[PDB]
């Protein structure tokens, strides 16, 4: 029942009653939306205007100063990025598109009212605006050759909220929030008197606003308090309560009012705002269109706040979901432009001041430098854009879905507590609540669930499908959390008679958003999954209800961040999640069209698809795989075909898993047989033990990619020299060096091996009497240079995958260096060559195939455009400026080595289970000592069984009891696979094996008995079963498969310790216990440091390992040691370790020397302290009292 | 020359129409181009 | 007038435009 070439290879067993009602939404689907409507109009959609286009048409029309100028906005033509996000990346350029508009200026007489622009400037041009950065199909951004994913943001909707503080009765607020600019704040008081005040300012009566436009009390008492006598002095008072002790001016405050409440540039609601305040108080005769204030407006909106004090209204909530909107990255980038796009409008206005020309063209005016750099400015040092984490593929989908309420607009980290990090009634179609960072950031992330969707106004809304005459319909919408409130929804697990009737007469739902019990008729809707209010992050952990929340949480984070193996292995139980969270990914291969492969080699793969019953097409695709591509977690990224030569393959099928999958399914964990018994305290507390086969296996090692770049820049003493000729440097430490000076690619480098070797001069050495005596005595000379070669950090093994230079720009290359470059062009070109030729000779090959079907004109330009391409390419490697990059001015040149070393788990190491549960190595046993069964295979891992009632993680000795039946159910297929290998008995097994539990009913009968060998073999390490997180199988199922297993029906089983031999009194459960190792290595953690470099301003050593490290000493270690008594070791500690210039010396001669002496005459930092307090006219001095 | 011709250094075309008629003058003249750092700056988190 | 502003700017200018 696998309907698929990936499943067709191995078969899953399945669990649950639940119909698939819908299938997941493309979980990059946000990203990738918001980023279209800004660049593409769809007429369908109804987004007939672009933004950006909308953007250059709002403020095109300037008119400067009656010059006969007039600027109308044409059209806007987008070019093609000059590189390929590949290609891109490894130049270290970021992926860009040209913008260009069309400007048309009219000019004339220009006389006094009469014909002033109506006979000249016929002629218009389009004009260059900027570059704009593009997005990949993945939804990430390059910039400057490094990959970023900027985070969507959380932000309250514009529009009228009231709220009432609890600290005086009747203290009721009105707040109007615009998209941009001042908002404006009413507060009632406890007399009940009104104040209104603009952000921040004075308090003054809501009258005077009421003054300068022209059962109720309120207004009565607030008039007469206010002494205002008419709409002028009102107007006066603003402005002085806006500047203080600035003189009043006849025409300057009228402009000043109007402006900063009256201005469309300055103050717009977005048609947001408008559309909230208009529902609000539900008068459509106010415009929608128009987003700017009205004196109606805020006449209604004081209306409002007497009638809640009336007490006639709801006060509204800031938690609720529904005031509360998304913004999207492209939004922000809209809105740079739309500053940038303001700069140049000034610009242009003051431009036209200036005139030397005859019939000047409209081209010269126009200034692209502004809107370049704000955007270059917003993703280079955007707080929201980060670099996305390369851990695993999942890391990389939870980053993109990830919405973060901080950055600009946003609640700074200390402000806001005890508020916005609570979970509300409407987080539960929206948010996933189990996903959140444990640091002070926890309860921000909000990660979005896999279900949740964007609206066109911004706000999540959640699928459901609707109940009729209680009858369930299989329609399926989509609820506003506004909408959602009203109605009551029922929960997908509700179980049905067949007629989509509730069987129950009293369900569980949410009438008001919170779980309450109610009669089945009341119910108005329906779950469209069980998951749904699961994140997709969370779906992957199997037996999740077993599982505590907290402890959910803490497994769900680690898992992230979990390190790939060699080997991908996929997991025994699983989800079945793994497999979308996968494909949606684009770490694997997937087919455009139906075709048979044509030729498959771990570089490319060719496939040739079928016109008859597909879209016409070329007749031919082909794929590159990526090799070792290097990774921001420095993680290997390889790419495997798993595709055969004629293979019959269809669309939507993995022709290869790329990176963390295996056969289309993500694995990030290695099946190991687990014990749960406490051994010798080794794992007295979280600490894991392992049998040490894993480690003899390659179990768990993984691959890291270093890269360590060399450049040379140009001294004011000389121009430094990357050649390998360095003076006191032996021949074998340089026999690793090449001729060129740069090391062989694919040879071993030993820690702290020349890598690169680099001389740079020196002058004024001022050499002792003694150095003279010395180079008097030898004939020695003194050199005039210094070498900085750079060599690779101490404990740190590698070999040279790679390595790249950089030549320098306007200067003629080398013959070693230009001979080299237009070797490599050669190279690529003359491989593309050969290589675009062996695609057209797979071409010719099939129309030789096709020749009697007519190839005349059918494919002419086909071979063609090929070739235009591949000039392109070799003219792309010889387009660069000469050294592959601008370089940066006074950089001669540059050079990047890439090292890739294996890494395996040693003790100290920390392995994090799916459940949450997290251990740290404490030492490799021997496989006899580790304890075996009475078969006498061995346990490789020993977990404590204390913890697990602790904490309750029961989903954990689920699984391992799932794991040790599917380890039984792959044995008894081995056993029929070790002899007698014919299918028609392998199919009966096969049946017993799947179809004994369940009612999936897999079908095996549609796989040919050919394919039946190559599933058995595939099975006989353990056969896979997928459990759903709400839909897992029940405990009766699990020992039903045990008893299929033959093993008795209990998870523990008798052991035999491998010492003595004997058997421990009392069962011990075994489970596969699935684990994965997190990127938590202890190898860079060492931080030995004895001696190191000083800080200039403090001279206190360096902290954090960056170059020597060292451990800062506590305040609160001062006080344990006063608490002590140990003054000797504190005195020390503080004068001589850290920053005493004398003692450190002396302590290190005598330290060499070995005899006792201690000088601790003063501390730096306190001499520094009196210096900055001297500079103070404060003089502080020591003195001697004699009193 | 970068928005008549887009490309952004042209730096021979450049030097083919000036005043200043001298060419180490502009490979001196521009390295001094960069305003010094300030150290108290943030780097953002940056390991904070 | 004389309201107290700390800013230089605001109350040289006041002087020197009369």
């Amino acid at each position: 029942m696998s309907y698929s070439y990936a499943e067709k290879k191995r078969i899953r067993k399945e669990f649950g009653v639940l119909p698939h009602i819908l299938d997941v939404p493309y979980l990059l689907s946000i990203q990738t939306e918001s980023y279209k409507k800004f660049l593409t109009v769809d007429a369908a959609k109804g987004r007939l205007h672009s933004g950006l286009e909308i953007v250059l048409k709002q403020s095109f029309p300037v008119e400067s100063k009656n010059g006969q100028y007039e600027l109308h906005y044409v059209d806007y033509q987008i070019g093609e990025p000059t590189f390929d996000e590949t290609e891109c990346q490894v130049r270290g350029a970021t992926y860009d598109a040209p913008l260009n508009v069309k400007l048309r200026l009219v000019v004339y007489n220009k006389d006094a009212l009469p014909n002033e622009k109506i006979v000249e400037d016929i002629r218009e041009e389009y004009v260059y605006m900027g570059d704009i950065p593009l997005m990949t199909t993945n939804g990430t951004f390059i910039i400057n050759g490094t990959e970023r994913v900027v985070v969507s943001q959380l932000h309250r909707s514009p529009g009228a909220f009231f709220s009432k503080d609890d600290s005086e009765e009747g203290a009721f607020s009105a707040r109007i929030i615009p998209y941009r600019g001042s908002w404006l704040d009413f507060e009632f008081d406890s007399k009940g008197i009104i104040w209104a005040r603009i952000d921040r300012k004075r308090k003054f009566c809501a009258t005077v606003i009421l003054k300068a436009l022209g059962r109720g009390r309120y207004i009565s008492d607030t008039l007469k308090y206010d002494l205002t006598r008419n709409t002028d002095e009102a107007l006066v008072e603003i402005y002085k309560v806006l500047r203080p002790g600035d003189p009043p001016a006849a025409a300057s405050v009228k402009a000043l009012f109007e402006g900063l409440f009256f201005i469309e540039s300055r103050y717009s609601l977005s048609d947001i705002g408008r559309m909230k305040l208009n529902a609000r108080l539900g008068s459509d005769k106010v415009s929608k269109d128009i987003y700017t204030l009205e004196n109606s407006d805020i006449v209604g909106v004081i209306e409002e706040l007497i009638n809640i004090r009336d007490g006639k209204g709801k006060v509204d909530d800031i938690d609720h979901l529904g005031n509360r909107r998304v913004r999207s990255v492209g939004e922000m980038v809209e809105n740079q432009f739309r500053i940038g796009l303001y700069r140049v409008e000034k610009g242009i206005r003051e431009s036209m001041s200036l005139v030397h020309k005859d019939k000047l063209m409209p081209k010269d005016i126009v200034n692209s430098k502004p809107i370049t750099a704000a955007i270059k400015e917003f993703f280079t040092s955007g707080a929201l854009s980060q670099f996305m984490d390369q851990d695993n593929p999942l890391s990389e989908v939870t980053h993109k879905r990830r919405i973060s309420a901080l950055g600009p607009g946003g609640l700074s980290r200390d402000r806001a507590g005890f508020e916005v990090r609570d979970v509300h009634a409407t987080h539960y179609g929206r948010l996933c609540p189990i996903e959140t960072p444990e640091g002070p950031n926890i309860g921000l992330i909000n990660s979005l669930a896999s279900y949740a969707r964007v609206n066109d106004y911004g706000f999540l809304e959640a699928p459901y499908r609707k109940v009729v005459d209680g009858k369930v319909t299989d329609e399926i919408e989509y609820l506003s959390a506004i909408d959602e409130d009203n109605y009551v929804i029922a929960q997908a697990s509700t179980k049905l008679d067949e007629n989509n009737h509730f069987v129950e007469d009293i369900i569980q739902c949410r009438s008001g958003g919170e779980a309450i019990f109610t009669e089945s008729s009341r119910v108005q809707y329906m779950d469209v999954s069980a998951k749904q209010m699961v994140s997709a992050a969370a779906a992957l952990i199997p037996f999740l209800e077993h599982d505590d929340a907290n402890r959910v949480l803490m497994g769900a984070n680690m898992q992230r961040q979990a390190v790939p193996t060699l080997k991908s292995e996929k997991p025994l139980v699983g989800t079945g999640m793994e497999k979308i969270v996968a494909r949606d990914s684009g770490n694997c291969i997937i087919a455009r069209n139906v075709g048979e492969v044509a030729e498959v080699d771990s570089n490319r793969i060719v496939i040739k698809v079928d016109t008859e019953k597909s879209q016409t097409s070329n007749l031919v695709d082909i794929y590159s795989l990526t090799k070792f591509k290097r990774s921001n977690k420095n993680t290997c990224i390889n790419q495997r075909p798993i595709v055969n030569v004629g293979d019959k393959v269809e669309a939507g099928d993995i022709l290869a898993d790329g990176f963390a999958t295996d056969f289309g399914e993500l694995s990030l964990g290695h099946n190991l047989m687990v014990a749960f018994m406490p051994w010798n305290g080794y794992n007295f507390e979280d600490s894991i033990l392992l049998s040490e086969r894993i480690v003899k296996d390659d179990k768990y090692t993984s691959i890291h990619i270093e890269e360590f770049t060399c450049v040379a820049r140009d001294t004011k003493l000389g121009p430094e020299e990357i050649t390998a000729d360095i003076p006191n440097v032996s021949e074998s430490s340089l026999a690793k060096l090449d001729e060129s000076g740069i090391v062989h690619i694919g040879a071993n480098v030993e820690a702290g091996d020349i890598l690169v070797a680099k001389i740079t001069p020196k002058a004024e050495q001022q050499l002792t009497p003694e150095e003279r005596l010395l180079r008097a005595i030898f004939n020695e000379k003194a050199s005039n240079v210094v070498d900085s070669s750079l060599r690779m950090p101490s404990g740190t093994s590698g070999t040279v995958i790679n390595v790249q230079v950089f030549e320098n720009d306007k200067g003629g290359k080398s013959k070693r260096a230009l001979k080299i470059e237009k070797e490599l062009i050669d190279k690529a070109r003359k491989d593309f060559d050969e290589e675009f030729a062996v695609i057209e000779s797979v071409v010719k090959s099939s129309i030789e195939q096709e020749v009697v079907g007519e190839k005349v004109q059918n494919a002419r330009e086909y071979y063609e455009e090929a070739k235009i391409a591949i000039d392109a390419k070799f003219e792309a490697k010889k387009k660069s400026i000469t050294q592959s990059n601008e370089l940066s001015p006074g950089v001669l040149k540059t050079v990047k080595v890439f090292v890739a070393i294996k890494k395996r788990i040693q003790p100290g190491d920390k392995m994090a289970g799916r459940h949450g549960n997290k251990g740290v190595v404490s030492r490799v046993l021997p496989v006899e000592d580790m304890p075996y069964m009475e078969d006498g295979t061995p346990v490789d891992v020993c977990l404590n069984p204390l913890g697990i009632p602790s904490r309750m993680n029961i989903g954990q000795i689920l699984e391992a009891h799932l794991g040790l039946a599917s380890y039984g159910l792959g044995k008894k297929i081995e056993k029929t696979l070790e002899k007698t290998r014919k299918a028609a008995e392998l199919r009966k097994t096969l049946e017993e094996v799947y179809n004994s539990v369940g009612d999936k009913k897999v079908n095996l009968e549609a796989l040919n008995d050919e394919e039946i060998l190559t599933l058995c073999d595939n099975l006989k390490g353990g056969v896979p079963i997928a459990t759903p997180v709400f839909d897992g199988a029940k405990e009766e199922d699990i020992k039903s498969l045990l008893k299929i297993g033959g093993f008795a029906t209990n998870g523990q089983m008798k052991l035999f310790d491998g010492r003595t031999g004997k058997p421990f009194d009392r069962h011990v459960t075994v489970g596969y216990m699935y684990m994965l190792k997190l990127d938590h290595l202890v190898d860079d953690k060492m931080h030995a440091r004895s001696t190191g470099s000083y800080s200039l301003v403090t001279q206190q050593p360096l902290g954090g390992k960056a170059q020597f490290g060292g451990q800062r000493f506590g305040e609160m270690e001062v006080w344990a040691l006063q608490a002590y008594g140990a003054a000797y070791t504190l005195r020390e500690m503080l004068t001589v370790k850290s920053d005493d210039i004398a003692g450190r010396s002396k302590m290190y001669k005598n330290i060499v020397d070995g005899k006792l002496t201690m000088n601790v005459d003063v501390p730096e930092s306190f001499n520094v302290l009196r210096n900055e307090v001297r500079a103070l006219g404060i003089d502080m001095d020591f003195d001697y009292s004699s009193e | 020359i970068l928005q008549e011709k887009g490309r952004e250094a042209t730096e021979e075309e450049i030097i083919e129409h000036t005043p200043n008629m001298s060419k180490e003058k502009l490979k001196k003249i521009l390295n001094i181009s960069h305003t010094p750092i300030s150290m108290e700056s943030p780097i953002g988190d940056d390991e904070d | 007038l004389k309201g107290k502003t700390s800013d230089p700017i605001r109350m040289y200018m006041r002087e020197m435009g009369i």
